[PDB]
C-alpha cells in the first residue's frame, strides 16, 4: 500500500521482490499492477515484480510478458558502487495431482517423487536430462513412446548428412547428436524403434564412410527380431560394403556383430524367466529363437571364412574373428 | 511553381540511390558546383529531398528541366524498361537523303502538337550524336502521363530505332507514322525483337560489337566423337563474346511424324498448336555448353544459330 | 502396434507405389458441402507441410485454445496495438470414408477498425488417409496433411505452438520431378465439356552454372488427342501408358531442336485442373475434382513421416 | 624383390 | 524449316 | 559386328581396365580422377565411354568391368542403358557388371523411382549400388570401390572369381 507515493515506487518494489511467497501472490494485486502499467507505461521494477509473479503464480495473471535478458534490479555483486552512491546520489527523489518437471533440481528430488510425474511440452528434452532417462526405464505406457517415435525419426530425416548442403558445422552437431542416441540406448538396453526404422532407409543410400564410428555403434544396439526380416534389409546392404571396403571397415563390423552378439543374448537369457504367463510350453519359441540365433553365427562365420581369403591370411583379421566366437 | 511537376522532382531523388547520386547530379549540369557541395550528402535521404528543392525553387526549373533529369537518369539505368525495334524502309527513286538536326526538331514538335493538345516533348544530345527522346501522353483534358513516360531512341542517320514499351497501345501507330515523316522516309515496319539491356540490342543489330579480332591412363575411345560435338559450336558460335538476349517465342503449329511409332496420331490431319518461350539469362552462350555434356545432338538446329544472324526472336515453325 | 510393424516394411521395401492406378472420380458437391465455404478455398497460393498426428485434441477445447493462440502471437510480435483474432472454423461433408477424422480451418482475421481482410490461412486435413489410422492409437487425431497460405514468420511463429501443446513437429514437404509425370497424366485424364486453361510445362537443365528454363505449352484438345491414342485400356492408367506418353512428347521435342529434355528435370505442371510446384506451391482451380488432388496429396503425405 | 613378382604372376597366371 |  | 565380348584376346601382365559407360562427362571425369589418387599393385587403365554399340577399335584390350553410370535425376542416362545392355553377352552378367545410381543422396529434386532400377538389376542378374558423385568425400568412398571390384575381376587375389562376387552381391527379399 505504499505503491500510492510515486516518488517511493522503485523503492518499495524492491523490497515487494524479497518479501513475496506463494500466499503473497493475490489476483486483486494482479489488477492494479496491469492498471499501473496503463497509466504510467513499462518501468523496470513494475516488468520484474510481474517477472517474480510469472515466476511464482502464472495462472492468476492473463498478460504475457517477455522473457529477455535483463539485470532486472541491483545485482552482479557491487556492494562497494553502492555504497559510494550512498553520500549523496538518489536519496532526494494423497495428491493425486501432478509435480513440475522445472522443480527437479538434482538426484532425491525424483526419489521422493515418481508416482506424479507429469508430462512435458515437448520430447526433445527426454534426451536432454537424464533424470528423464529413469522414467523411461520403468514406464511401459504406449502414447509416451509413439510421441517419442514421432519426433525422432522426424530429426534424424530431416537433419541428416545428405539431405543438406555439405556443412562441416552441422555433421559436427549431428555427430553430437549421435552420441546422445548410443548412451541412451545403453543406459535403456533396449534400441529405440526411431532408429532401427532409419537404418532400413539408410543402409542402401551409405558408403562406408562419413562418421562411421557412429553409424557402426548405431546398428549395434538393435533388438532382437525374426531372422528372415533383417537379412533383406541389413544383412544384405551390410555383405555389399564388407567385402569391397577396406580392412579397418572390416575390424569394425565384427567389432559391431560382437556387441550384437552381446545385447541379443542378454536379452534372451532372461526372457525365460520372466515369462510365466503362458501355460504352453516354450520349447517352441525358445526352438524358433534356436535357428535364429544359430543362423546369425552361420552367417557371420561365412563372413570371416570368405574375407579371410580375400586378404590372404592377415593376423589383424584374426584377432577379432576369434574375439566374436569368445562371445 | 506548380505542385504536380514538382512532385516529379522529388520523386527522382527517391528512386536514385545514393552511391551514385553523384553520377548524375554533375551529368544534370544546371546546378552550380559550389551548391552541391552544400548540400550534405552524406545525411538522412529525406533531407536530401528537402534540401533539393530548395534549389529547384530558386533556379526556377521548368517541365523540360525536370524531363532532362529523367532521361539521364534512364540513361545510366537501362534495365527497368524493355525495348522494341522499328525498321524503316527507303522509298524507290531515291539515293542520298537531306537529315538536319534543327529540320528535325521542328517537324516532330509540330506533328505531336497538331494531333493531341497535351505532348510534353524533351530532347537531349549524347555521343556520336544520337538524339533522347521522352513523350508524356495525355489525352484531352489532364497534364500527361508523368509516372509512365515513353522512350525513342534514335541515332540521327539509321533506319532502326529502340523505342520503349507504353502502358498506352492506341497511341503505338501515331508514334510510329511521327518518326517516319520527320526523318525523311515512307514505310514503318514494326520488327519483332525486344529485350531488356539496350547495351546488347546495339549489339546483336548493328554488328559492330559482336566481333573484336584483328598419361595413357584416362585415354578416351571416342575419338570421333569427342572434338565432333565441339567443331560445329566453335564454327557457328565460337569463344568470342556474343550479345544478351534473354527471350525467344516460338509459335509451333507443327504436326507429328516419326518412325518410331505407328499407332500414334497416324490419322491425324489438324496441327498440333504450341507456343514455347524461353525464360533464362544469356541464352547465347548458355545452349553452346549442352553439346559437349552430351545431352543434345551435334548437328543442332539452325533455329537456335540464326538468332544475331536474321535479326529476330519471334519465329513461326511449320512442319508436316 | 502390430499394423505399425507392418507398414515399416512396406516402406522399407523398394515398392511403394502401385503400377496401375484409378481414373478420378467427378466428386459432386453435397447438400452438407458448404458452397460459400469452398469458394474461399480456390484461387489461392499454398504452401505444403506434413505434420504427425496430435494429442489431446478435442472437438469442445477450440474456445480455450482460441484465448491461448491470441495470447501468444501477439506477444511473439512484441519479444521482436494489434486488432488481429483467429478463427478455429469446422467444416463438414468433405470425407469420403467414415473413419477420417474432422477437418477444420485455421485463419486470422484483423478486427474492423472502421468483414475483416484475411492475413493468414491454415488448414488441417486428411483425405483418404486410412494407411495411417490403424497405426495410430484410438487417442491419437490423425491430420497429416497442412496447407498455409500467407508469410513464412507467420508460419514459425504459430508453428512454434503446434510444438510446444499438441507435441508435434513441422516438416517442409517435397515433390520429385518423376511423380510431377504422373499427375500431369491424371489431368489428362479428366473430362471436360467446359473452358479450359493451358497445359504448361517447364524444365530446368542442371548441366549449367545458371539457370535455364524453358516453357512448353500443349493445347489440351490436342493433349486430349494424343492421350486416347496412347490410352488403350480403359478404367486404369498404368505404367506403360505414361512413359510412352512422356516419351513422345520428348520426341516431338527432339525433331525440332534437337534437345533432349529427358536429361533435364521437371519442375512446374500447369493444367486446366490445377498448378503445381515440387517445393510444395499448389494453385486449386477447379471444384468439381478438389478431392482427388487433396487425396494423392495425403498420398505423398503419409510417405514422408513413415 | 623379383621372387615375389614370380608368385604374384604366377598366382594371377 | 522455313519461317513465314 | 559391333559386338562386346569379356573374353576374346589376352589381358596382359599386371594390368587390367574398366569401361566408365554414361552420359555425363564432368562427372565421370572426377571418378576417373579420384581412381588414379588410391594406389594399388596393378596398372590402371580407365576407358570411357558414351554408350553401347561402341566403335570397332582395334587397339582395344581385354575388358575386365563395365560399370553402367546411370543418373536418378536423368532419364536420358536410362534410356541409353537401355539400349545399352542389347547387345551385350550372357557371361558379362556373371559378375562383371556393376550399377551406379547417382544422385541418391537428394529425395527432392529426382527424376526416376527407386524400384525401376531394382527391377532393372533383379531381371538382369546385378548388384545394385548407390553414390552421390558430386561430394568430393563420398567420391573417394567410391574410387575405393571401384578398385576391390577390379581386384576381383582381374583375378589378382587367390580363391576368389568373378562368379564369387556374384554370389557375395546377391539381393532377395524375405520369404516370410
Amino acid at each position: 500500500a505504499s505503491l500510492q507515493d510515486d516518488a517511493l515506487c522503485p523503492y518499495v518494489c524492491h523490497l515487494l521482490y524479497l518479501l513475496t511467497k506463494k500466499e503473497n501472490v493475490k489476483p486483486f494485486r494482479v489488477r492494479k499492477l496491469l492498471d499501473l502499467q496503463a497509466k504510467m507505461g513499462m518501468q523496470p521494477h513494475l516488468q520484474a515484480l510481474l517477472s517474480l509473479y510469472k515466476f511464482f503464480a502464472p495462472a492468476l495473471i492473463s498478460v504475457s510478458l517477455p522473457v529477455r535478458k535483463k539485470i532486472y534490479f541491483k545485482n552482479s555483486e557491487n556492494l562497494w558502487k553502492t555504497a559510494l552512491l550512498a553520500v549523496k546520489q538518489r536519496n532526494r527523489g494423497n495428491r493425486s495431482g501432478s509435480f513440475p518437471l522445472e522443480q527437479l533440481q538434482s538426484f532425491p528430488q525424483l526419489l521422493q517423487n515418481i508416482h506424479c510425474l507429469e508430462l512435458p511440452s515437448q520430447m526433445g528434452s527426454v534426451l536432454n536430462n537424464s533424470l528423464l532417462l529413469h522414467y523411461i526405464n520403468c514406464v511401459r505406457d504406449e502414447p509416451v513412446l509413439l510421441r517419442f517415435y514421432y519426433w525422432l525419426s522426424q530429426t534424424l530425416q530431416e537433419e541428416c548428412i545428405w539431405y543438406k548442403v555439405n556443412n562441416y558445422e552441422h555433421g559436427k552437431e549431428f555427430t553430437n547428436f549421435l552420441d546422445t542416441i548410443i548412451r541412451a540406448e545403453c543406459f535403456l538396453q533396449e534400441g529405440f524403434y526411431s532408429c532401427e526404422a532409419f537404418l532400413y532407409k539408410s543402409l542402401p543410400l551409405w558408403d562406408g564412410l562419413c562418421c562411421r564410428s557412429q553409424f557402426l555403434q548405431l546398428v549395434s544396439w538393435i533388438p532382437f527380431s525374426s531372422f528372415s526380416e533383417v537379412k533383406p534389409l541389413l544383412f544384405d546392404h551390410l555383405a555389399q560394403l564388407f567385402f569391397t571396403s577396406t580392412i579397418y571397415f572390416k575390424c569394425s563390423v565384427l567389432q559391431s556383430l560382437k556387441e550384437l552378439l552381446q545385447n541379443w543374448l542378454l536379452w534372451l537369457s532372461m526372457d525365460i524367466h520372466m515369462k510365466p504367463v503362458t501355460n504352453s510350453p516354450l520349447e517352441t519359441t525358445l526352438g524358433g529363437s534356436m535357428n535364429s540365433v544359430s543362423k546369425l553365427i552361420h552367417y557371420v562365420g561365412w563372413l570371416s571364412t570368405t574375407a579371410m581369403r580375400l586378404e590372404s591370411n592377415n593376423t589383424f583379421l584374426l584377432h577379432f574373428i576369434l574375439d566374436f566366437y569368445e562371445k | 511553381m506548380d505542385e504536380t511537376v514538382a512532385e516529379f522532382i522529388k520523386r527522382t531523388i527517391l528512386k536514385i540511390p545514393m552511391n551514385e547520386l553523384t553520377t548524375i547530379l554533375k551529368a544534370w549540369d544546371f546546378l552550380s558546383e559550389n551548391q552541391l557541395q552544400t548540400v550534405n550528402f552524406r545525411q538522412r535521404k529525406e533531407s536530401v529531398v528537402q534540401h533539393l528543392i530548395h534549389l529547384c525553387e530558386e533556379k526556377r526549373a521548368s517541365i523540360s528541366d525536370a524531363a532532362l533529369l529523367d532521361i539521364i537518369y534512364m540513361q545510366f539505368h537501362q534495365h527497368q524498361k524493355v525495348w522494341e525495334v522499328f525498321q524503316m524502309s527507303k522509298g524507290p527513286g531515291e539515293d542520298v537523303d537531306l537529315f538536319d538536326m534543327k529540320q528535325f526538331k521542328n517537324s516532330f514538335k509540330k506533328i505531336l502538337q497538331r494531333a493531341l493538345k497535351n505532348v510534353t516533348v524533351s530532347f537531349r544530345e549524347t555521343e556520336e550524336n544520337a538524339v533522347w527522346i521522352r513523350i508524356a501522353w495525355g489525352t484531352q483534358y489532364t497534364k500527361p502521363n508523368q509516372y509512365k513516360p515513353t522512350y525513342v531512341v534514335y541515332y540521327s542517320q539509321t533506319p532502326y530505332a529502340f523505342t520503349s514499351s507504353s502502358m498506352l497501345r492506341r497511341n503505338t501507330p501515331l508514334l510510329g507514322q511521327a518518326l517516319t515523316i520527320a526523318s525523311k522516309h515512307h514505310q514503318i515496319v514494326k520488327m519483332d525483337l525486344r529485350s531488356r539491356y539496350l547495351d546488347s540490342l546495339k549489339a546483336i543489330v548493328f554488328k559492330q560489337y559482336n566481333q573484336t579480332f584483328e598419361d595413357s591412363r584416362i585415354i578416351h575411345e571416342n575419338i570421333v566423337e569427342k572434338e565432333r560435338v565441339q567443331r560445329i559450336t566453335q564454327e557457328t558460335f565460337g569463344d568470342y563474346p556474343q550479345p544478351q538476349l534473354e527471350f525467344a517465342q516460338y509459335k509451333l503449329e507443327t504436326k507429328f511424324k516419326s518412325g518410331l511409332n505407328g499407332s500414334i496420331l497416324a490419322e491425324r490431319e489438324e496441327p498440333l498448336r504450341c507456343l514455347i518461350k524461353f525464360s533464362s539469362p544469356h541464352l547465347l552462350e548458355a545452349l553452346k555448353s549442352l553439346a559437349p555434356a552430351g545431352i543434345a545432338d551435334a548437328p543442332l538446329s539452325p533455329l537456335l544459330t540464326c538468332i544475331p544472324n536474321k535479326r529476330m526472336n519471334y519465329f513461326k515453325i511449320r512442319d508436316k | 502396434l502390430q499394423k505399425r510393424l507392418e507398414s515399416v516394411r512396406k516402406q522399407s521395401s523398394f515398392i511403394l507405389t502401385p503400377p496401375r492406378r484409378k481414373i478420378p472420380q467427378c466428386s459432386q458437391l453435397q447438400e452438407d458441402v458448404d458452397p460459400q465455404k469452398v469458394a474461399f478455398l480456390l484461387h489461392k497460393q499454398w504452401t505444403l507441410y506434413s505434420l504427425t498426428p496430435l494429442y489431446k485434441f478435442s472437438y469442445s477445447n477450440l474456445k480455450e485454445y482460441s484465448r491461448l493462440l491470441n495470447a501468444f502471437i501477439v506477444a511473439e510480435k512484441q519479444k521482436g496495438d494489434f486488432n488481429i483474432k483467429v478463427i478455429f472454423s469446422t467444416l463438414l461433408g468433405m470425407k469420403g470414408t467414415q473413419r477420417d477424422p474432422e477437418a477444420f480451418l485455421v485463419q486470422i482475421v484483423s478486427k474492423s477498425q472502421l468483414e475483416g481482410k484475411v492475413l493468414w490461412t491454415g488448414w488441417f486435413c486428411c483425405v483418404f488417409g486410412d494407411s495411417l489410422l490403424e497405426t495410430v492409437s484410438e487417442d491419437f487425431t490423425c491430420l497429416p496433411l497442412f496447407l498455409a497460405n500467407g508469410a513464412e514468420s507467420n508460419t514459425a511463429i504459430i508453428g512454434t505452438w503446434f510444438q510446444k501443446t499438441f507435441d508435434c513437429y513441422f516438416s517442409p514437404l517435397a515433390i520429385n520431378a518423376f511423380n510431377l509425370s504422373w499427375m500431369a497424366a491424371m489431368w489428362t485424364a479428366c473430362k471436360m465439356d467446359h473452358y479450359v486453361a493451358t497445359t504448361e510445362f517447364l524444365w530446368s537443365v542442371p548441366c549449367s552454372p545458371q539457370s535455364l528454363d524453358i516453357s512448353f505449352a500443349i493445347h489440351p484438345e490436342d493433349a486430349k488427342a494424343l492421350w486416347d491414342s496412347v490410352h488403350k485400356t480403359p478404367g486404369e492408367v498404368t505404367q506403360e501408358e505414361v512413359d510412352l506418353f512422356m516419351d513422345c512428347l520428348y520426341s516431338h521435342f527432339h525433331r525440332h531442336f534437337k534437345i533432349h529434355l529427358s536429361a533435364t528435370r521437371l519442375v512446374r505442371v500447369s493444367t486446366s485442373v490445377a498448378s503445381a510446384h515440387t517445393d510444395g506451391k499448389i494453385k486449386i482451380l477447379c471444384h468439381k475434382y478438389l478431392i482427388g488432388v487433396l487425396a494423392y496429396l495425403t498420398e505423398l503425405a503419409i510417405f514422408q513421416i513413415e | 624383390d623379383r621372387m615375389t613378382l614370380l608368385l604374384r604372376l604366377r598366382a594371377q597366371t | 524449316f522455313i519461317i513465314d | 559386328m559391333s559386338v562386346l565380348r569379356p573374353l576374346d584376346k589376352l589381358p596382359g601382365l599386371n594390368t587390367a581396365t574398366i569401361l566408365l559407360v554414361g552420359t555425363e562427362d564432368a562427372l565421370l571425369q572426377q571418378l576417373a580422377d579420384s581412381m588414379l589418387k588410391e594406389d594399388c599393385a596393378s596398372e590402371l587403365k580407365v576407358h570411357l565411354a558414351k554408350s553401347l554399340p561402341l566403335p570397332s577399335s582395334v587397339n582395344r584390350p581385354r575388358i575386365d568391368l563395365i560399370v553402367f553410370v546411370v543418373n536418378l535425376h536423368s532419364k536420358y542416362s536410362l534410356q541409353n542403358t537401355e539400349e545399352s545392355l542389347r547387345h551385350v553377352d550372357a557371361s558379362f552378367f556373371l559378375g562383371k557388371v556393376c550399377f551406379l545410381a547417382t544422385g541418391a543422396g537428394r529425395e527432392s529434386h529426382c527424376s526416376i523411382h527407386r524400384h525401376t532400377v531394382v527391377k532393372l538389376a533383379h531381371t538382369y542378374q546385378s548388384p545394385l549400388l548407390y553414390c552421390d558423385l558430386e561430394v568430393e568425400g563420398f567420391r573417394a568412398t567410391m574410387a575405393q570401390r571401384l578398385v576391390r571390384v577390379l581386384q576381383i575381376c582381374a583375378g589378382h587375389v587367390p580363391g576368389v572369381s568373378a562368379l564369387n562376387l556374384l554370389s557375395l552381391l546377391r539381393s532377395s527379399e524375405g520369404p516370410s
